[PDB]
């Protein structure tokens, strides 16, 4: 079953190469070394009406919706996944794309930002936590999540099928037939096992740091949803995109 | 496809589908 398990991982990773366009290999030699930098509101204008603190959060919807897009397209390709009740496909998606948007963007940050605008700016986190009340609380979660998260050292063959397993998760409310996407996850955490077990030989017991990162990406959510709840009433002048308006509806 | 929610997800479903 080795080989099985084998050929799972490089199916998934080959579907996140032609899924994602800012891996974090791709990331990484960016932020290693040039991106334009935004740190102040002189650069974010030469970098780019409504309030600065609204743009921004404009911005970063936007993204997200690309991000649906593309975490869409690869849950399509997780062996069984398009085989599962459509019903429960939907569920599995609308409560896993924060997740692993949050996880992925963790490959484009360190502890001093993030890249942005395809890897061509980086925006400082210094920048990010200076926007108005409560703006400046948006990212700041995210930041410490991932540089906790990036400790970890994963690459994208690893993340290819951590995200999978996100995705085929047997808790989410609503499902309508648990044992199927049991089965599907099941077959996945064997494979991430391995695939840990080969390449971070240096790490017995990353498996089990890296699944425990799962509690950190449900919180995160949980407290961002709270957030928008927050912004809803008061900023009548952000805008919500009708996409994510559909996933965060009854979430 | 067609799915119960299919009205409150057009834009997902459009997606995946």
């Amino acid at each position: 079953e080795s080989a099985d398990l084998r050929a799972l991982a490089k199916h998934l990773y080959d579907s996140y190469i032609k899924s994602f366009p800012l891996t974090k290999a791709k990331a990484r030699a960016i932020l290693t070394g040039s991106p334009f930098v935004i740190y102040d509101m002189n650069s974010l204008m030469m970098g780019e009406s409504k309030e600065v603190a609204i743009r921004i959060f404009q911005g970063c919807q936007f993204r997200s919706v690309e991000a649906v897009q593309e975490i869409t397209e690869y849950a399509k390709s997780i062996p069984g996944f398009v085989n599962l009740d459509l019903n429960d496909q939907v569920t599995l998606l609308k409560y896993g794309v924060h997740e692993i948007i949050y996880t992925m963007l963790a490959s484009l940050m360190n502890k001093d930002g993030v890249l942005i605008s395809e890897g061509q700016g980086f925006m400082t986190r210094e920048f990010l936590k200076s926007l108005r009340k409560p703006f400046g609380d948006f990212m700041e979660p995210k930041f410490e999540f991932a540089v906790k998260f990036n400790a970890l050292e994963l690459d994208d063959s690893d993340l290819a099928i951590f995200i999978a397993v996100i995705i085929l998760s047997g808790d989410r409310p609503g499902l309508l037939n648990v044992k199927p996407i049991e089965d599907i996850q099941d077959n996945l955490l064997q494979a991430l096992e391995l695939q840990l077990k080969l390449n971070h030989p240096e790490s017995s017991q990353l498996f089990a740091k890296l699944l425990q990162k799962m509690t950190d990406l449900r919180q995160i959510v949980t407290e961002h949803v709270q957030l928008l709840q927050v912004i809803k009433k008061t900023e009548t002048d952000m805008s919500l995109h009708p996409l994510l308006q559909e996933i965060y509806k009854d979430l | 496809x067609t799915h119960k929610r299919l009205x409150s997800a057009x834009r997902l479903t459009x997606i995946l589908c």
